[PDB]
DNA sequence: GGGGTTTTGGGG
DNA sequence: GGGTTTTGGG
DNA sequence: GGGGTTTTGGGG
């Protein structure tokens, strides 16, 4: 096997052939008819990656891939800008002014991806460790080959890959629009954005809200099956996207079944800029907290710093699985997402109560401090989506007599009999917790069969 | 503000626990839409979503005697109107129904529509399912919201709240995390079901019994 | 044998 | 190939 | 022609 670069490929020979790529942008395999799957992806290399930069604008210059099989999964799934592809037997050809290389997969053609960075998407969200680095982390038929003779050429375009990464922004101005202009599109477009918040919709989806350059707030659907890479703070590239014009209470994009959500790897300049430009918005939950029923969710917590790198694990895993999992068992503390349905006791002036620390018991005080220590005694009943059908609520304690949980409410524990003040914000987030479509994310620590919520506050 | 003739529409019947008598008059109008698909799942749009009508053994022995030369299964991306229907909620099983949400859905009862063969409508954006969209999905899940957050608050009482002693002082204590499993409703199974709407009631036909009736 | 492909009958 | 299946991740 | 396969020389 021969491998050439891009720019020398020949075009005439029409012969099969073979290069090392990288891929900047693709598509999501998807059926075209009752036996063929397509994959439609960019590709640069050290040849061919930017456009005759004077008048260009550092637009990039790239080559297309276009993968044909009879099977979805003899197909590459690109969940990430900036890995490499290896590709046997492609002939080449001019479409439109540009190279496209064609592979017939059903065939005789062949494909293998390689990480670019230590480990691919997948062995990151699984947290494992790539065989060796010139092991594939994917590719299609049976058996994948690498000989002696690639190291040289694999290990070199991954430098290239990250030098490229790290000076352009490889995903450049005219591959993507502005969210604040995407209701002037004909059609579909792509986005480059941040996601500032994945909200967990339902069994199946994931709603995601995004933000970019412009400054305008959009939400999406996002399959969890299709797109288990999406995480918060993270930013990506949504390739092929439309504006729904049917949604009027919040701007929606929506997403085909050949759409694609791609992150960017380490070295990525783009990304690294917009993760720290673009910056985090509540403007979209303020303004909800005014209206009678609002069709955003609004996450009225935030656990503490110490905790954001926690996975988080679902009320059905928390309450049907936490004594019968060897892994759920080993663990005390744990992160979970979930919405109030109802608070205990119901009247608000009774969330603080007495303690005494000696005999362990707390009491009421509508007689006044001769209880003892005040503290917080709140039994919240949730619910979610992992468990949104059953017939089940569950209960989710705020004990405080030991600290934990003390600053949930950003009111510090005080007689709500006495304390109008107190009284009144305790109320208002009563009615904020209830309110539909009002979630919480806390870390809970699990003590005699019960979880108390801690190291969680305010928004 | 709204486009979406079927989302409006489902919208406001949800909104309104599936009374439809109670959803706008100015709404009840014929409904010309185009057809998607017509087999194995007939499926019409309004062009930005796409719902699926329930025929009544009526309207389709109706239609087939105004129009003998037309077959139904065959409407594929034709057109028809719809000029006498209605709207109502029933309890399904949406691991098995894609046309509706949270074992909840909102059927377009088709009690007469008329076949304008061969007119070509204005091209629009590709239709999706109503019962995926973001909005549509949210309306529903506030449905149950409300459903579940009326029940719980009628079912629990007497502030059972756990003891302060279980939880504090627990060095030696063990226990099992079901112990915070609490029934929201009386409902007789596993699954949440004490809602106050009405389960809507129509004999409606299967698209398969009306392929066999035109070509068996 | 059968796909795809073009070899359009025949290799290993 | 900057596209549209059903499996209704595709 | 060449794969995987078995058909082990020959179809469409
Ligand atoms: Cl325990
Ligand atoms: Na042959
Ligand atoms: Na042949
Ligand atoms: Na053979
Ligand atoms: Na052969």
């Amino acid at each position: 096997y021969e491998y050439v670069e891009l720019a020398k490929a020949s075009l005439t020979s029409a012969q099969p052939q073979h290069f090392y790529a990288v891929v900047i942008d693709a598509t999501f395999p998807y059926k075209t008819n009752q036996e063929r799957y397509i994959c439609s992806l960019k590709i640069v290399d050290p040849t061919l990656y930017l456009k005759q930069q004077k008048g260009a604008g550092d637009a990039s210059d790239y080559a297309t891939l276009v993968l044909y099989a009879k099977r979805f999964e003899d197909l590459p799934i690109i969940h990430r800008a900036g890995d490499i592809i290896r590709v046997h037997r492609a002939t080449l050809r001019l479409y439109n002014g540009q190279r496209q290389f064609n592979a017939n997969v059903f065939y005789s053609s062949s494909w293998a991806l390689f990480s670019t960075d230590k480990r691919s998407v997948t062995q990151e969200i699984n947290n494992q460790d790539a065989v060796s680095d010139t092991t594939p982390f994917s590719f299609s038929s049976k058996h994948a080959t690498i000989e002696k003779n690639e190291i040289s050429i694999l290990q070199n375009l991954r430098k290239w890959a990250n030098q490229y990464f790290s000076s352009y922004s490889v995903i450049s101005s005219d591959m993507y629009t502005a969210l604040n202009k995407a209701q002037a599109q004909k059609g579909d477009f792509d986005v480059v954005a941040k996601i500032l918040q994945v909200h967990e919709l339902d069994e199946y989806t994931n709603e995601l809200k995004l933000k970019d350059a412009s400054g305008q707030v959009f939400y999406t659907l996002s399959l969890k099956l299709k797109f288990p890479h999406v995480r918060t703070g993270e930013v990506v590239r949504i390739r092929s996207a439309t504006y729904d014009e049917t949604s009027t209470q919040k701007k929606v994009l929506i997403l085909s079944h050949y759409s694609n959500i791609i992150t960017f790897i380490q070295s990525s300049k783009l990304a690294k800029e917009l993760r720290a430009k673009i910056q985090d918005d509540h403007s979209v939950e303020v303004a909800s907290l005014k209206k009678n029923v609002s069709l955003n969710a609004v996450v009225l917590t935030e656990v503490d710093k110490k905790h954001a790198a926690l996975p988080s694990t679902s009320l059905q895993d928390l309450f049907h699985h936490a004594d019968s999992d060897k892994e759920l068992q080993a663990q005390d503390t744990f992160r979970t997402q979930f919405y109030v349905t109802k608070i205990e006791p119901s009247d608000v002036k009774e969330w603080v109560k007495g303690y005494d620390r000696k005999t362990k018991k707390s009491s009421s005080l509508k007689g006044a401090s001769g209880k003892g220590d005040n503290i917080f005694q709140v039994q919240f009943l949730v619910k979610d989506a992992s468990t949104q059908l059953n017939n089940n609520t569950y209960r989710v304690l705020l004990y405080t007599q030991d600290g934990l949980g003390a600053n949930f409410f950003n009111v510090k524990a005080d007689n709500l009999h006495k304390n109008a003040d107190a009284r009144k914000k305790l109320e208002d987030s009563a009615e904020l917790l209830t309110k539909f479509n009002s979630y919480v994310d806390a870390v809970v620590e699990r003590r005699n069969g019960f979880y108390l919520i801690k190291d969680t506050k305010l928004i | 503000q709204q486009q979406s003739a079927f989302k409006q529409l489902y919208t406001e019947l949800f909104n309104n626990e599936g009374d439809f008598s109670k959803v706008s008059s100015n709404l009840k109008k014929p409904l010309k839409c185009y057809v998607k698909e017509s087999y194995p799942h007939f499926l019409v749009t309004d062009g930005y979503f796409f719902v699926a009508p329930y025929f009544t053994k009526e309207a389709v022995n109706e239609f087939h005697a105004k129009f003998p030369n037309v077959n139904i299964v065959d409407l594929t991306d034709k057109v028809i109107v719809i000029n006498n229907w209605s709207l109502e909620l029933r309890r399904v099983n949406s691991a098995e129904v894609f046309t509706s949400y949270a074992n909840l859905e909102a059927r377009l009862i088709v009690h007469s529509f008329k076949p304008n063969l061969q007119e070509r409508l204005n091209p629009t954006r590709y239709p999706v399912n109503l019962f995926r969209d973001d909005e549509f999905k949210t309306t529903i899940q506030h449905f149950r919201h409300t459903a579940l957050q009326a029940a719980i608050n009628k079912t629990v009482k007497g502030d059972n709240l756990v003891d302060i002693s279980k939880v504090a002082d627990a060095a030696g204590k063990k226990g099992k995390v079901d112990a915070g499993i609490v029934k929201a409703s009386a409902s007789k199974g596993d699954e949440f079901s004490d809602f106050s709407f009405k389960e809507g009631n129509t004999a409606t036909l299967k698209i398969a019994d009306i392929f066999v009736q035109e070509k068996g």
